[PDB]
């Protein structure tokens, strides 16, 4: 299947507590491998996966460099923007940056990622011809102009067709072994008589590996889709993840309702009905 | 500028039975700005000892953080989780439910 | 690798 | 590029998912009426009735034409405001991109705690919400007003995560039952 590499850099200023904060998420696929934070102890490219460690001290070195010099860039870019929107200096602002880029089983570029964001509203975004910009308010105009006249766009394209893909390519097969690992959701129904006269099945799925699970009820081979409570995949802590879907029956009839587990760490989709011990 | 509330769910690593220890967490996922204050409570007290993940955004530009501890749930005890945002008005509070 | 920024 | 037809069709999308909160909101119909008490819409559906003003006092064709609402589970509401051509916002009146959205509960009893935040706050829009948190767990907003020349060029960009109780936006989406011009019940 199809893999990428994203960069997730955060600015947020401090008015007079000193310089804004610094962040740095390298994430290949869904995985977070590297990190780097102006706000720590020591201001250093930290790995966050296990198979990061082959990398020698020439690489974190490299890395530590290149992240203080985007923090300075990026601690004049939040006075610059204050200046482009005419705001005060006693507020605070975040400046959030996703970078990166998609490469498919072909080896073919999917997509191109670089959208900037001032406040949480898009800024700039780097567009799928990989030539022009979109401003999304009247003072990423003054960068969109800024960046056509300095031929951002060209120096962008070259570094996400070439040196991103060559690094995900070296990050994919450093890693592979554990970015395969798959871990089974193990599943449960409980019960509950909340309902005046009716009662709450709860399909329960717990310890898996990665986020992505579907989790469906259904009656006479139809899925409930509207009738189901599905609550947001949550993290458990230890590296796996939860979630839950709750449907509302009618009582005497739990067991004409099925619920299905579906995962990639399992060799058949799990179906459990409400069982008495 | 946008803001937005942040989204809570208290719950547990583990099933609960009441006696074996475990760990509590809570999920804070969609606010913005950043900064925010999370703290959790034993017995509506609050507990000296959380931890939490590292910052972190998803791809709607908004933060996400897990604050989590030990500790060992009883019958009688009762947890919850106070969390604060500039977008909230006063303090929220959602009570732990063992099988939620 | 991540890439060095340009200034808005 | 893109053609001369493109640069020019606006088109806007408001969503806004409501979670219940010490009661179950219940899945139904809903409808939109536009009062001629003041300019706007006020649409009921999903336990909750919403009204949705703007700062124009001078009859002015309202930036919002469509509405639709869609349920999942028993606590999830989801509301999508939308017009397939707003034409470009340099020619629409500053006071019709101001909105402000009240959300009042219908089906639990309100305890009439209200609070208001503004949401969005942008050179082509101003959403503020004003709902009523004794019956409302959780409000979110998406925002998307663009036109069709720049949505094909950041497509590959994804902000759309309320899902509001549904695996995906898409299965969101598929739900969606367009509000009529109609009394209601309950």
């Amino acid at each position: 299947g199809p893999h990428s590499l994203r960069y997730f850099v955060t600015a947020v200023s401090r008015p007079g507590l000193g310089e804004p904060r610094y962040m740095e998420v390298g994430y290949v696929d869904d995985t977070e491998f590297v990190r780097f934070d102006s706000d720590a102890e020591n201001p250093r490219y930290e790995p966050r996966a296990r198979w990061m460690e082959q990398e020698g001290p020439e690489y974190w070195e490299r890395e530590t460099q290149k992240a203080k010099g985007n923090e300075q860039s990026f601690r004049v870019d939040l006075r610059t923007l204050l200046g482009y929107y005419n705001q005060s200096k006693g507020g605070s602002h975040t400046i959030q940056v996703i970078s990166g880029c998609e490469v498919g089983s072909d080896g073919r570029l999917l997509r191109g990622y670089q959208q900037y964001a001032y406040d949480g509203c898009d800024y700039i975004a780097l567009n799928e011809d990989l030539k022009t910009w979109t401003a999304a308010d009247m003072a990423a105009l003054i960068t969109k102009h800024k960046w056509e006249q300095a031929g951002e766009a060209e120096r962008l394209r070259a570094y996400l067709e070439g040196t991103c893909v060559e690094w995900l390519r070296r990050y994919l097969k450093n890693g592979n072994a554990t970015l395969l690992r798959t871990d089974s959701p193990k599943a449960h129904v409980t019960h509950h008589s909340r309902p005046e006269d009716k009662v709450t099945l709860r399909c329960w799925a717990l310890g898996f590996y990665p986020a992505d699970i579907t989790l469906t009820w259904q009656l006479n081979g139809e899925e409930l889709i509207q009738d189901m409570e599905l609550v947001e995949t949550r993290p458990a802590g230890d590296g796996t993840f939860q979630k839950w879907a709750s449907v509302v029956v009618p009582l005497g009839k739990e067991q004409y309702y099925t619920c299905h587990v579906y995962h990639q760490g399992l060799p058949e989709p799990l179906t459990l009905r409400w069982e008495p011990p | 500028m946008i803001q937005r509330t942040p989204k809570i769910q208290v719950y547990s690593r583990h099933p609960a039975e009441n006696g074996k220890s475990n760990f509590l967490n809570c999920y804070v996922s969609g606010f913005h700005p950043s900064d925010i204050e999370v703290d959790l409570l034993k017995n509506g007290e609050r507990i000296e000892k959380v931890e939490h993940s590292d910052l972190s955004f998803s791809k709607d530009w908004s933060f996400y953080l897990l604050y989590y501890t030990e500790f060992t749930p009883t019958e009688k005890d009762e947890y919850a989780c106070r969390v604060n945002h500039v977008t909230l008005s006063q303090p929220k509070i959602v009570k732990w439910d063992r099988d939620m | 690798s991540i890439i060095n920024f340009e200034k808005l | 590029r893109c053609e001369k037809m493109e640069e020019e069709t606006w088109k806007l999308k408001i969503g806004m998912c409501i979670q219940a909160k010490d009661f179950y909101s219940k899945r139904t119909d809903c409808s939109v009426h536009r009062p001629d008490v003041g300019g706007g819409l006020i649409t009921e559906g999903n336990g909750y009735r919403v009204v949705v003003h703007d700062q124009c006092e001078e009859p002015n064709p309202f930036i919002i034409a469509t509405t639709k609402q869609t349920h999942f589970g028993v606590t999830h509401s989801y509301i999508e405001f939308s017009n397939s051509n707003t034409g470009a916002p340099e020619n629409i009146p500053d006071c019709s991109k101001h909105i402000l959205i009240s959300v009042y509960c219908d089906q639990e009893a309100s305890g009439l705690d209200f609070h208001t935040l503004k949401y969005v706050e942008s050179n082509y829009l101003h959403i503020t919400v004003k709902y009523d948190t004794s019956c409302i767990n959780h409000l979110g907003v998406n925002y998307s007003f663009m036109n069709e020349c720049e949505r094909k060029l950041t497509s590959i960009y994804e902000t759309d995560t309320l899902t509001c109780g549904a695996k995906d936006i898409q299965t969101r989406d598929k739900y969606l039952k367009t509000c009529t011009n109609t009394k209601f019940d309950r």
